[PDB]
């Protein structure tokens, strides 16, 4: 019973991304420590929009695969998922091996599952305060 | 790995940017420094770096944005105002406000310098064997537009409208006439037209 | 439930910037100490308008990224954000490395997150009295 | 909720300046000590009108920057602010380094913030009785 | 809430000057001691009208500068202030350095502020009984 | 870093300004001093500094505003009243109130001095081969406008209206006439017009 139309009300003009239930503040202060400022002002907004769009796509794929049913491109919301996947697959080639170097996982499937909160996070990983600062 | 020290403090953990092929990276100085080529840079001075791979910045260099080269087909050229004095990749001296064009015979791809301004992409003007055109303000042998004048271009010919120039009334078509058809036409200025042997 | 139309009522004539919930007095007395007078009368007003416009853009980006969705340029307020981003990207080149030299952070993303108040401020930093003088 | 139209009712004929909430008497007796009489009768009225116009402009800029939004030149009062800024930028060149020599601060931004009362005043400075003689 | 129209009811025919709230008697007996009779009968009336007009102009400038807004020349009373300033600036050149020699201050700005009563009067100065004889 | 002292007090922490290329910085004196070039300055005297980079002021120098040079294309010139006596970059002596023009043949970019006043940008007047114009108050050989007179300019020609001059009725077009067309025209003053051999 997640908001579906309310996501498309917040759909951006190009294809980039409460309705997510995630610590926003805490994630921005986490990425502030890792050195996102050194990628340029233009670069950090592109990277944050990339990570937000991957988070929305992982939320969509989690919503779909509970009923069983870059490759993700219902017929009524197929257009937004198609243009979001095309926005993902273009700007991802600018950043090879960016989820290890930003300390989020192996690849984007490992990163978005940990950031969404359905998969465990190890003690050797510093991603323990992204779900627990919202618990405080 | 890094072993710490009492009198040395880690400020931040900077991350490289990935320059792919047919791109370049613009990055200014925050302080009077030198770059990786070993050239002096004053504060605020921007420049481009054109090495492909991961590019790690220096401590004073700042990464502003990535720039991608423009691809030049035979039917397009590149209109470029100059921003200040420099010498381009072909090695000719430009001056402030000077405009020119870049074609395929120069390069297949051109990455726009920080000393240049992309004004637009100029599509080619092509004339058939039955077409002509009148160029307003044509460019003379000194490279400067001759204001006020005109120039009539006819034939199977294709060319670029250089900056300053303009077509008068578009691509026009030539008057073919049967022997049952004639034209009445007036002279504006004293002229000489020797189409045949006479004048 | 932030005021949206009330910001556009306070939109300036060129594209520069309660509705912000920040110590104004205290920030001006903070920047008075650091030597903003030596940049010229004309220069300090341009710099203060730059910092206010960056603060409004960071407030907008915080409002957007809680729902997930210089690079920032809703369709109904796209014009003001576009002209504000164009006003930012023109006058920023006059000031290279200005946020370290004014002691606000590494770059503008590090500075506006600390000045807005969602990210921590270290003890080695003098930005502790910009959020606590409003608490006194 | 400051009086806005009531300022324009007190707008002068050329562009020079309760509605200010400041010790008038005390400021005039302060400037009487520093030697304003030696600048000529014509000169001291020009200087007092300059300082009053800078005070009104600082009050306006404080009113604006609480909502976030010589360089200062709302659309309905843009004409008076424009002509006041043009009156400021003409006669300021007659007086180089006048705020140190009259003991008011470094420049006009340092002077009007102290005279308005939102910024601290040091003990080495004699500007302590301009806000406290009104408290007595 | 000072009387404004009641001043123009007492406006003289040439441009010279309760509504002032000042010891008249005491000021005339003060100036009688200093030797105003030796300036000629015609001269002393011209000097007294000069001092009264400067007092009215200082009262006007005090009334104006509490709201913030020879150089003094509201639109409805601009004509009387203009002709009074022109009457001041003509006959002032007859008397160079007259406020020291009559023991009233450095110049007219120092003199009218002390005679009006908003600024302190030193013990080395004999102007202590012009405000206190009205208190007795 | 700064180690303090008992008899020395830190007054403020001044910050440099960044002069980019094709700019300049105006800064006056607060006291009789010398500048970085080593020239005497009286109080209130303003001047310009044209070094690119971070420019840190001195203790008496004040930074008022940044000034940017004007770019001069072939179709624009620069109208400049003088403010007082000086010698410009070309090295000619000006006088107070004297006006003149700057063209591309002088410089591609001109940063307006503190001893100059930008009155406006003068676009070029261009005449076609079928156009003429009448200049009111033309500038003679002594550089001074000849008041009251006129001058008729005709042909394929482009030029700038120098200060003082004015076009009478705009760009006018010439009278071409067939052999079925004639003009009646009166003489205002005794004249001589030898178009052909006769007079």
């Amino acid at each position: 019973a997640v908001p579906w139309t309310e996501l498309l009300s917040l759909q951006t003009e190009d294809g980039f991304w409460l309705i997510l239930n995630l610590n926003t503040n805490g994630l921005h202060s986490f990425l502030k420590q890792k050195g996102i400022q050194s990628l340029g002002v233009k670069g950090r907004e592109c990277l944050l929009d990339l990570i937000a769009t991957m988070l929305v796509l992982q939320f969509i794929r989690t919503r779909l695969e509970k009923e069983g049913i870059m490759k993700m491109d219902i017929p009524w919301a197929f257009e937004a998922i198609k243009q979001a996947s095309e926005w993902v697959r273009r700007t991802e080639g600018q950043y090879p091996s960016i989820c290890p170097r930003l300390e989020l996982g192996n690849d984007w499937d490992s990163a978005t599952k940990q950031l969404l909160g359905l998969q465990p996070i190890s003690t050797v990983s510093p991603l323990h305060r992204v779900l627990h600062y919202s618990q405080g | 790995t890094y072993i710490p020290r009492k009198e040395v403090e880690v400020v931040e953990i900077i991350q490289a940017t990935i320059i792919r092929q047919n791109q370049a990276l613009r990055l200014r100085a925050r302080k009077e420094c030198w770059d990786r080529d070993g050239k002096e840079r004053v504060t605020g001075e921007e420049w481009l770096v054109t090495t492909v791979g991961a590019y790690l910045p220096a401590v004073f260099e700042e990464v502003l944005d990535l720039v991608d080269a423009v691809i030049l087909t035979e039917k397009t050229a590149l209109h470029l105002r100059a921003r200040r004095n420099f010498r381009d990749f072909r090695g000719v001296s430009r001056r402030t406000g000077e405009e020119w064009l870049v074609t395929v015979q120069d390069t297949e791809a051109h990455v726009p310098d920080v000393h240049e301004e992309v004004l637009g992409v100029v599509p080619i003007t092509t004339l058939g064997p039955h077409n002509y055109c009148v160029i307003l303000d044509p460019v003379g042998p000194d490279g400067k537009n001759q204001l006020g004048q005109k120039r009539v271009v006819k034939g199977e010919k294709s060319f670029f409208l250089q900056p300053g120039e303009q077509l008068e009334q578009g691509i026009q078509d030539v008057y073919v006439l049967s022997e049952q058809q004639g034209l009445l036409l007036r002279a504006l200025q004293p002229l000489e037209e020797g189409e045949d042997e006479e004048k």
